[PDB]
């Protein structure tokens, strides 16, 4: 129950990041 | 790059918007095709795809047929109800509750007219709203989280 | 005992307002822990497991006065088609796990209802239900989707027999108002100790009060005390929890075919950024 | 039992790819 | 958690293998 | 052709033309999505909401088992009342992200204080379809959530009751609350939010976008 | 080196073609939605109940001729029980047709149809016969299940089927 | 009824936007304005 | 030989004047629609209907402590029968209250209040007793009516009146 | 002010021109009513409907005695209820009006082709809102009613049956039909008429009225 | 007088309206006061009362409970239905009336392409259309009433 | 006779189909008419026509043959509250128009379905029912509004008993299937004709067919006639007819608010002239 | 049995008394 | 009818003469 | 009943040219 | 289920507008035009 919250919380916040960082990624390996 | 159009600060029609702080939609990368028709899509196939998928892995439950003769022990308003209940139900006097949830929409109402003193919009540039805000803001989740714990814990959050 | 429930409320331990009748004797309050899986697919064996924690270290007043440890027992009401695994699919590791509890069903039929205990605290702890879950394709009427699991574990012993009367778990009060003279202390040869107590002057006065042995005393002699007031301690160390949780019976198909649709949407979100790359030249060129 | 994890992955697997597709595909914040 | 971050990881992965690969693939046969 | 025709009595083209002339300046992020999910999160509550009132029956008698029928026996049923579910709790929280990027921007001062207004009427009736919703399956929880806020406005004096009487349609939660909460739910909000959502873009579109931090 | 009109006329292709794909995967379950969920069923009375065999020849009218909430919802007429019931519904439009025992005829009273002890026509503008179906006697009540066996009364293939 | 995943969902966005909504009033706090206002 | 405005805005008065009149004529009776239809009522157990007194007193508990829909829908404890029902309804926010027997206390179930045999509180953050109302006994069943007589249990003017 | 802080930002007066520049040609008479008729009909549709949707309850158990209910009990629910029958069948009938003076004023003619078209559609969906609350009573009249339609396209090869079955919810007429005719006339035919009123009107505006006899 | 401006022949603007047949809200009485804030309100409230007499002196009346098992002998649509009604049930071969019933709608959007030969609006400048509407409406009229008969009684309209 | 609809159907005259149950026994059809007017005020005695016209210089068929005049009856379903007028409230020249017309109830408690006749055809070829509206404000069940009445109104010997066996006002088929041999002519001295006829050799055969005196034959000696073809013409000229109406039990109030209402609508729609009519001024001195 | 009759004549009233107010207002066809 | 006839003129009567009564009134004071 | 139907049809047509007429007059006496 | 008033309201209507039609486009074939077209 409570550790459902925190899984989702924890992934919800960091994966924002992830996909942040493969975008810029994607951006550096095409060139602009 | 991207695709750019500078602003024609040449143009006394673009001066007079950009005057009364309204003339940001004429300069940039074009709306047409780039954004409207290429990532639009994607914003919202990405927001269905994740709904559904949420639906699909956690999917709606159905409860108890309702009884009126019998009050559920947990019983909860929806999650952004939460502070609101807090107040609600940690407020003793009922006309002050009503009042302070009413002040809540009221009070965001004048928002704009109270904040409309300086023309910042960067909140590093009005350091005492972004406080009231941030303030603001915290208070809201407290007050939420609180709405969870029983009614003697609640306000400390059980911590003292 | 979770079999007293069944004596004194038959059809279900659960009243409409989600409070389990064990409560109803067991008047002390510690906390309840339920986990299953978040999902299960069907017909399948999965662990369900019943917390029932306290301090391990501590001891209550048994029925004459003794101190012993204290025992745990629970009631766990799973979904429509759920039920104890059977023995031979129960693998090895669990079985170790599981251990030699009685599992039984709250009444005929209910097999999704099950009763626990008296077992024995220090052990069992916590509590493992092997469990199968049902199969919405050989029983029609059983269905896919997310379903409540209700908990009412307890640790040490009652309040109230199921005859009414009261046990000696608990403090007694005290019978009326006014001036006491004598704290006796009886002890027929069978049932022990009865520190007896009397109250009186106020209105004429002379009644009486037997409290069964087991607590301590915190009063002394001569008080002045009203009708109904502590005079006997609390001895409960125990007491009785409730958890609710949810369980979801997966079709396989849901998911697989959602993966797909998720594949496709990724696809076509990568077709569309590529498109914008290649307009974002000929923009260029311009 | 983790045709069901590939469930959970699957969404978010989406939300980072949507979020990696918007950033690039507007070289993006 | 462990297979739950495998699957991930290697779910992207693919994928981002399949932009990149077909940005250069597409890229050069000319198209972008 | 076909341009042309359409051209000659409507002017297709100056339509065309109010799209592909509107630019997006560099200071729009990615949060300046976040009204247009929160807008995607509804037409997804229309689409779906439209389709469970294909099944749902605003009866005591019927409802929770009309609800149990779309969920078992209906095709996807399972699934459209998910999403609805789902996209519910989603639509309040965009527009929550929403209303941060707006303040955090300051997007909300002279000129566009009616659009931050309208936003805030928008905020409350969409709480208002969340409230009303929550208690068409007429189970045990929807049941209680109902009976104990439709008695908050006692307190108002004057009215209050009146006004009580009024969203419950008497004395007491019973069918006469669930008729008026499925009203509300599937004919008044939907209404309302439209206007309310018209202005909210029309404005938009007519100020543009706010300026640059 | 700028794409000529077919290589940006592939990638709206390939792009536009992969999101209609999702569009129609999407759309998909939404229609089957809207179908209604769905060889014979059980019979029942006017409470869409289940009638009681028993309870029915006991007391329902002089040589029965009597009404059934019978097979697709249609009332079908129910006349030891005989081999077949008489699916009541006109078939010009589709009023349900009343028994005329001094008459030994069906007549559709919204615009002039009759028929016979068996249903089939013979007048009116009614261009077919009434439909007929088994009616056997399961456990308690009746059990209506459709008739493939051609038309004894006709001679070729029943235009129900 | 509560559903904590929805609950840490909420809290899982709410401050990664807080979050980045501040970075990118920083970000241009701090290189500003260029090409006009 | 023109009107001035002050003549211009005499005629506005007048019209529009009266057009408000049958704008309020045609609001009035729409207002007053949505209003619900409306000393005491006959009481009734969970479907609604109306209890038998001989029944309930046959077969309802050990020392009844029994929910009623008693008055403006609320459920009503009732207690030969007892004077006074005792209205279930937690005070602070809404809540059905919970007898409890093994106490000779209420005690609201949400946020922890208590009361007594009579209702009055004497705990939690609710600020007023569970109140009470007439239970005499019609023909066959029970019959409900407000009390207005002050509270034997408090002293002054019961909240409710 | 006033007229000045809305002007400041929305430019209110351009809206205000707008209106205070269209003109009316002596070819105009009477008959140029009926649209504007046939349209104040249905807004008192809309307020009367919206209103017994407060009632009225869309179960065969139910409706019928929402419907006495409503004639019988609710404040000038007799008036609301006769009103909203009244004008659905004045609304009907100014619409047919409108329709001959159109045609008897060639007003349908190149470049007005797509308002003559937009107004069939709306002449279809009203008589849809007709069939449909006709058969909410459900008394003997409504029930024969659908039961009697709802078979017509069972003649229509290849779908008929599946485009009946789509509109009354399965095999026969029953609890199915009326939910479902009860979200067409409540809530999918008040949308749709909505849009295609909004293109009729605006088509209208922008091509101003037809020319002189 | 009423209140009148002509057509501004010198705008070019205007005649490049009127030669696509379309400058006709730019001359005449001006739209605002004089009409939209003087008689659109009597007309609106005008139907408005008329309504409302009527549904006061002929109120709603309600009918028998539903019964699946007895149709009613008396059973016709509203008004506007008659004719098709007529032809629905006097058409032997039922995708024939179906079909009949189709042609109505899609025959009446034909219309402004068919009758888009000329350019005439006056219905006596056009005398082959004018005549084919008349014949219709004749036939619609004949038809209504026709529903209204017996069966038997209902094409000759009982006279022949 | 409207007495035999009570006798055969007890409940009610009206089938749920809204055919009455008269038309059960007489076969035939001819027009009925009802008269209301269109409102009535509470608490009001009114006019209302029931009209069975018929060809006054024309005879039926009796039991036994002869060819007497024809008699008329009728039923009529007002709403519930409605009631025949009481005696001392029916003004005098209603009085006169009503005549010895013996109104009686469908049943006890009925007295808003009214039975009427037999009467004798030559002057009850209209029926006046005086009757009284019902008053909401003193019977808080009857409420306002627009309500249905239902006619069934005969004329004319009917065609069934209430036994089941036929009578004489209509014809008789025929037996069998073939040849015919002879045609004799009964008379039992008691009751009367009885023209005989039989049917034979073509499977065997011999069987009878007996034939009530008062229709007239169109048949022939020696025919080849089939089983159940017109041997006997048909005597019937009453039959059966019904109709239907609505009258509008109307509150006064209503319709003084109503035109209240009304002139104040057209007071509004003046001033709004009157004010464009002083603007088409100011605007003429532009 | 004759406010009745007023009832109906002030339907006929406005019916006139509307159609004849447009006409007037507007010089009317 | 003869009545509803009466009844009718008179209803119009009164308010045609309210109406010319009242441009004059209001004419005829210089109003319009 | 159907001599409603004449009554409302000889009304509705004919009381149109009441209006009309009424309307002309009122016209005719106000002066233009 | 039938109600004249309705119908002959319907009918009067009809033919009443029908017929000022007939009588505006006459009354206009006939004095046309001016001003302009
Ligand atoms: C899973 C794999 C499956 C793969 C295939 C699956 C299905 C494929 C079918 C879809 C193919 C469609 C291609 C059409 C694109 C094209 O021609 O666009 C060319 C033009 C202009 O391109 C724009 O493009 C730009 C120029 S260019 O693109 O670089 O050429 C540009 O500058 C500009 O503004 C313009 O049109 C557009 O694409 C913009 C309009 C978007 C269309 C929306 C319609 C909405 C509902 C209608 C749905 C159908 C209803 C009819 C029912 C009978
Ligand atoms: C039964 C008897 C009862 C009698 C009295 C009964 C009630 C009387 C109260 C009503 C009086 C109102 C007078 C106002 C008129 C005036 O000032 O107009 C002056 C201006 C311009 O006059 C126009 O007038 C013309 C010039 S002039 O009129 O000749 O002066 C002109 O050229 C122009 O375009 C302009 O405004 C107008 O009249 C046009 C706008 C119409 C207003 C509609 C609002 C819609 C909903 C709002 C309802 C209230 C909501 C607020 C709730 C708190
Ligand atoms: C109610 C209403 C209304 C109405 C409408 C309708 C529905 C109808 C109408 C219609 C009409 C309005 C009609 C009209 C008609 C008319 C006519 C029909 C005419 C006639 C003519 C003729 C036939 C000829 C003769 C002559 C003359 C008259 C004069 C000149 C000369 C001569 C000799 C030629 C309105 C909205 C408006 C308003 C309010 C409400």
């Amino acid at each position: 129950m409570t550790e459902e919250m925190l899984y989702a919380a924890l992934l919800s916040f960091g994966l924002i990041f992830v996909g942040w960082g493969l975008g810029v990624l994607l951006l550096k390996i095409q060139g602009a | 790059m991207a695709t750019l159009k500078k602003p024609d600060l040449s143009d006394p029609k673009l001066r007079a918007k950009l005057a009364k702080g309204m003339g940001h939609n004429y300069y940039g990368e074009p709306a047409w095709p780039n954004d409207l028709l290429y990532v639009f899509p994607v914003v919202i196939m990405g927001t269905f795809a994740c709904i559904v998928a949420l639906s699909v892995l956690d999917p709606a439950m159905v409860g108890e047929p309702a009884d009126p003769f019998a009050t559920p022990l947990e019983i909860l308003p929806e999650w952004y109800l939460y502070p609101v209940f807090q107040i609600l139900r940690s407020v003793p006097n009922k006309l002050l509750g009503v009042l302070l949830m009413a002040s809540v929409p009221l009070g965001l109402i004048l928002v704009p007219f109270i904040e409309n003193v300086n023309k910042f919009q960067n909140p590093f540039r009005r350091p005492v709203a972004t406080t009231i805000f941030l303030f603001g803001t915290l208070v809201t989740i407290w007050l939420g989280i609180g709405a969870t714990f029983p009614l003697d814990k609640t306000l400390t959050l059980g911590l003292f | 005992y979770p079999f007293w429930a069944q004596q004194t409320y038959p059809p279900t331990p659960r009243e409409p307002t989600g409070r389990i009748v064990c409560a109803n004797c067991h008047l002390a309050a510690k906390p309840a822990e339920v986990e299953v899986p978040q999902s299960v697919l069907p017909d399948t064996v999965f662990k369900a497991v019943v917390k029932i924690p306290y301090d391990t270290k501590l001891q209550q007043v048994a029925a004459d006065g003794s101190k012993v440890g204290l025992n745990v027992g629970a009631v766990l009401m799973l979904p429509e088609g759920f039920k104890i695994a059977p023995e031979e699919r129960i693998p090895e590791e669990l079985k170790k796990e599981v251990g030699d509890v009685y599992f039984q069903p709250y009444k005929e039929g209910q097999d999704n209802v099950l009763l626990v205990g008296p077992l024995p605290g220090e052990q069992y702890q916590e509590i493992v239900f092997p469990v199968l879950s049902p199969n919405p394709t050989t029983d029609k009427n059983i269905h896919f989707g997310k379903y409540a699991i209700h908990l009412g574990a307890n640790r040490g012993r009652g309040q109230i027999y199921p005859t009414g009367e009261k046990s000696n778990n608990n403090v007694f009060t005290a019978s009326a108002t006014g001036t006491i003279t004598k704290i006796a202390k009886e002890e027929d040869e069978y049932g022990n100790v009865k520190y007896q107590v009397s109250i009186q002057t106020d209105s004429g006065k002379t009644v009486v009060d037997t409290i069964p042995a087991g607590p301590e005393l915190i009063v002394s002699e001569g008080q002045a005390v009203k009708a109904g007031e502590a005079l006997t301690n609390n001895p409960n160390v125990g007491g009785f929890g409730q958890d609710d949780t949810e369980i979801v019976l997966q079709d396989p198909n849901r998911v697989k075919w959602m993966i797909a649709f998720i594949c496709l949407v990724m696809l076509a979100q990568l077709m569309l950024i590529l498109k914008k790359k290649q307009v974002e030249k000929v923009q260029a060129a311009e | 039992m983790e045709i069901d994890v590939l469930g959970w992955v699957a969404l978010l697997v989406v939300f980072t790819w949507s979020i990696a597709m918007v950033v690039w595909g507007r070289n993006g914040l | 958690m462990i297979l739950g971050a495998v699957f991930y990881i290697v779910f992207i992965a693919l994928f981002f293998g399949i932009a990149v690969g077909i940005i250069f693939a597409i890229k050069s046969i000319k198209l972008i | 052709n076909v341009y042309d025709w359409f051209q000659e009595r409507l002017e297709i083209q100056a339509l065309a033309d109010d799209v592909t002339s509107k630019y997006v300046p560099p200071h729009v992020n990615i949060f300046y999505c976040l009204g247009g999910i929160t807008l995607t999160c509804f037409l997804i509550q229309f689409a779906t909401g439209f389709a469970m009132t294909f099944y749902y029956k605003p009866t005591v008698t019927e409802a929770y088992a009309s609800v149990q029928y779309i969920m078992n026996e209906v095709s996807f049923g399972w699934l459209i009342r998910s999403i609805h579910r789902w996209s519910a709790s989603m639509m309040v929280l965009m527009m929550i992200l929403h209303v941060f990027r707006v303040y955090l921007t300051g997007g909300f001062k002279k000129p566009r204080e009616l659009t931050w207004i309208s936003g805030v009427i928008l905020a409350v009736i969409t709480v208002s379809f969340g409230v009303t919703g929550y208690s068409l399956p007429w189970d045990q929880v929807g049941y209680w959530a109902v009976k104990i806020v439709s008695g908050v406005p006692e307190a108002i004096p004057v009215v209050g009751v009146l006004i009580s009487d009024l969203l419950r349609g008497g004395s007491s939660v019973g069918q006469a609350t669930l008729t008026r909460y499925y009203s509300a739910h599937t004919f008044v909000l939907p209404w309302l939010i439209a206007v309310f959502m018209l202005l909210h873009f029309l404005m938009i579109r007519k100020q543009g976008i706010s300026g640059p931090l | 080196d700028v794409p000529d009109m077919g290589r940006r006329q592939f990638m709206n292709l390939l792009a536009f073609g992969t999101v209609t794909g999702v569009a129609l995967g999407a759309l998909y379950p939404l229609v089957k939605y809207f179908i209604p969920p769905s060889g014979g069923t059980t019979a029942k009375d006017k409470l869409g109940n289940n009638v009681k065999v028993s309870k029915f020849l006991e007391s329902h009218n002089a040589g029965d001729r009597v009404l059934v909430q019978g097979l697709k919802g249609d009332p079908t007429y129910i006349v030891a029980i005989r081999d077949y019931g008489i699916n009541a519904v006109c078939t010009h439009l589709g009023c349900v047709v009343p028994w005329n025992a001094a008459e030994n005829k069906f007549k559709c009273p919204c615009h002039g149809s009759q028929y016979d002890e068996t249903g089939k026509v013979i007048r009116g503008p009614a261009p077919l016969s009434l439909a007929l179906c088994h009616a056997t006697v399961q456990d308690d009540n009746i059990v209506l299940t459709p008739w493939t066996e051609t038309d004894f009364r006709t001679g070729e293939k029943p235009w129900w089927v | 009824m509560v559903e904590p995943l929805l609950d840490g969902l909420v809290l899982g966005l709410v401050f990664a936007t807080l979050g980045g909504l501040f970075y990118a009033a920083y970000q241009q706090y701090k290189r500003p304005n260029e090409l006009g206002g």
